[PDB]
């Protein structure tokens, strides 16, 4: 038949992108049907925010999910709205997969990584006040039985996806209660399954390795203490934010792909924005729902438009319009 | 007729610290070491050492130190020995140098960056405590006392180096009430120094720029939002953590480190080990004495010796040993004396 999936435009750069996407569907055929829904930030009725509640329903009933990147105050105002949703729908893991792309030259060469982040506790404990006049206090909290399901879930990921290694990465020398646990919990799945390889590493040492040689690295489990900063890492190793994609996977069948860039505001309307992120994410999408003969295709289209060179992107190799870009990749997908 | 505090510390810490003084022997530096064997891996750890440090301290008001390891069963790193030095030190102020060497060849060249976090708080203040059977809460701090004074810090160094424009790396879009007065407390210190460029810049944005086009940067200035990450992701753009050199201020007194840190930085046996982060960061403390001279001289050996390509250590591409590598600076530096004209 023919499933239809929660979509999200977004702010900034989301609504073009958005749009590109859904073109390179209509030209692939791809039995998706668009529910175009809107979130900002409502405020409810106890003054704690809510999503728009056309939009929950929307989720609620297709329980697929592809949204643009969401405007976040960068100063005050409300709190994120990527941290509401991916809490809503208790979306615990963000996928983040880093692999070169062949066509586009890069200083790093044959980087394949995944950092699969715990995404719902840590800096997502939105409790942050004021003690005292110029003193504030932040608190975060991870619990044990995230942890455990983050770590499974990685290692079920390795092994789904025909990975041999997992690696910790950890502060436990310096939180030493908090990633003492994470690595408790993580030693124990890893008891329960000899075939993937496990090893921990400390953060700043996987930062300093990284930058030096990825190729050392296949999954990596993190807890959501240090940001997603591993994998802005990761995105720059292989072209930067217009081509790293997303995911925030939760259970039964749940999830919510996006890319890991935000709204882009410097170049937001003048038509410059990459879709290859949203467009790679989307791809992710297809293949979690089992259609992998459009996914194939459709990434197939992307990668050799992006492998010819000839209508590439600003942020990319030379200057070329996002609706350019997008009809190369229309015209390949139908051919 | 300089005296210098010298901290050696654990793991190779002893063979860098004899590689600063055969070099500076070969140099004629003027300047007397007064070492202080502070180490709990080995049992010579104790507060009545501490305060002979700080005593030390007082009266030479600069050291050069390695890192004091600490002992992951019983201690988390915040109760460490190189905590309470720090905190006795009051150090508020990392600084790293992220320079390029001509001759080591990595995929940023021709990179001159310098980085700035403050060393007293965020991470640094994370109380733990358990608040369920399975939940664990961490407590952090950020203050705009300590935002106000690492931010004129920062501009302060931008001048008095030379140095063009001073990015603020913060992560105010989440941590709006905790960022957000780091944030402000910068701008606000950003309006005295009008011949100062200025910019922000959210913390996901930035290490994504780091490893695509450092070269944008200049200064960055950020709070212990994550500890050394960032140091050391940007450290192994230049080579890694045997050549990036550190200092760390107070007040009134500089302690000049290696800048990558992290726990295995040059976990290495008994003769592997690359001297010259400690090297330019002893030729960077000489500078800070005003030995303009001896400062400049190592700074020029170990930067030549690394250009002519012929003694190389394990991390930077070679089979050379530390002994073999220093024996060369100072060959070089012990010419650069006999035929200074
Ligand atoms: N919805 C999300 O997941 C998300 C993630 C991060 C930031 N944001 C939000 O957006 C804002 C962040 O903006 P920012 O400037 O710090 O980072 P950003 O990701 O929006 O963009 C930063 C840099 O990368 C460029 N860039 C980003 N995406 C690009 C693309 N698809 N194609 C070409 N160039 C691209 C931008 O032009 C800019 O130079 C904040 O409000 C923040 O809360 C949202």
């Amino acid at each position: 038949g023919v499933q239809t999936v929660t979509l999200i435009p977004g702010d900034g750069i989301g609504p073009e992108i958005s749009a590109a996407v859904m073109k390179i569907f209509d030209a692939a055929k791809a039995p998706i049907q668009w529910e175009e829904r809107n979130v900002t930030a409502i405020q409810g009725p106890g003054g704690k925010w809510m999503i728009p509640s056309e939009a929950k329903e929307s989720m609620d009933k297709n329980k697929m999910g592809l949204k643009g990147p969401l405007k976040t105050p960068i100063a005050a105002g409300h709190p994120s709205m990527n941290l509401l949703l991916r809490k809503t729908f208790d979306l615990y893991a963000n996928v983040r997969p880093c692999v070169s792309i062949e066509g586009y030259k890069t200083p790093y060469t044959d980087v394949n990584i995944v950092t699969i982040r715990e995404n719902t506790e840590g800096e997502y404990s939105g409790i942050e006040h004021v003690i005292v006049d110029g003193v504030v206090q932040s608190i975060k909290l991870i619990t044990e039985g995230a942890s455990k399901r983050i770590a499974e879930f990685a290692f079920e990921y390795a092994r789904n996806n025909h990975r041999s290694n997992v690696t910790a990465v950890h502060k436990a020398n310096i939180m030493r209660m908090s990633d003492g646990l994470f690595l408790q919990k993580c030693r124990e799945v890893a008891e329960s399954c000899k075939d993937i390889k496990f090893n921990e590493m400390y953060l700043d040492t996987v930062c300093l390795n990284m930058v030096q040689d990825p190729s050392q690295f296949d999954v990596l489990v993190m807890p959501n203490l240090y940001g997603d900063i591993l994998s802005d890492l990761c995105a720059g190793l292989i072209g930067g934010l217009g081509v790293t994609p997303s995911g925030n996977i939760g259970a039964n069948g749940v999830a919510i792909f996006e890319s890991v860039h935000g709204t882009a505001p410097d170049i937001a309307g003048k038509d410059m924005a990459n879709p290859t992120a949203l467009l790679l994410s989307a791809v992710m999408m297809l293949r979690h729902m089992g259609l992998f003969d459009h996914a194939a295709r459709i990434e197939a289209a992307c990668f050799a438009t992006i492998k010819d060179g000839k209508s590439l992107t600003k942020d990319l190799g030379g200057n070329a319009k996002c609706s350019d870009f997008t009809e190369e990749i229309c015209r390949r997908v139908k051919d | 007729s300089f005296p210098v505090t010298m901290l050696p510390g654990d793991g190779v810490g002893p063979e860098l610290m004899h590689a600063v003084k055969e070099v500076f022997k070969a140099a004629a530096v003027p300047v007397e070491f007064q070492e202080h064997h502070l180490s709990e891996v080995q049992n010579m750890a104790s507060e009545e050492k501490l305060e002979q440090v700080l005593s030390s301290m007082k009266e030479n008001k600069v050291a050069i130190i390695g890192k004091i390891h600490t002992p992951m069963e019983y201690k988390g790193e915040l109760a460490s020995y190189d905590m309470r030095l720090r905190r006795k030190l009051d150090l508020f102020a990392n600084v790293v140098h992220v320079k390029s060497l001509p001759g080591y060849m990595t995929r940023h060249n021709n990179l001159d960056l310098v980085i700035i976090r403050e060393q007293t708080e965020g991470e640094y203040s994370s109380l733990e405590h358990e608040s369920a059977r399975g939940v664990i809460e961490c407590l952090k701090i950020v203050t705009r006392a300590k935002s106000q004074r690492i931010a004129k810090f920062a501009f302060d160094y931008a001048t008095k180096k030379g140095r063009g424009k001073v990015t603020a790396v913060h992560k105010a879009n989440i941590m709006k009430l905790g960022d957000g007065l780091f944030l402000q407390c910068c701008e606000e210190v950003a309006e005295l120094y009008p011949k100062i460029k200025f910019e922000t810049m959210i913390i996901d944005n930035c290490c994504m720029q780091l490893v695509q086009n450092p070269y944008q940067f200049d200064v960055l200035v950020m709070p212990n939002l994550y500890g050394n990450i960032i140091d050391n992701l940007a450290a192994g753009l230049v080579g890694g953590a045997g050549v990036v050199p550190g200092e760390s201020y107070s007040a009134e007194y500089a302690v000049f480190e290696t800048g990558a840190r992290h726990p295995f930085a040059q976990a290495v046996g008994r003769n592997i080990a690359n001297p010259t982060a400690m090297l330019l960061s002893a030729s960077n403390m000489l500078r800070h004495l005003n030995l303009e001279y001896h400062s400049s001289m190592i700074a020029d050996a170990v930067k030549k010796v690394i250009k002519v390509g012929k003694v190389r250590t394990s991390d930077m591409g070679g089979y050379a040993t530390c002994h073999d590598f220093t024996e060369e600076i100072c060959r070089r530096v012990k010419d650069l004396d006999e035929n200074l004209y």
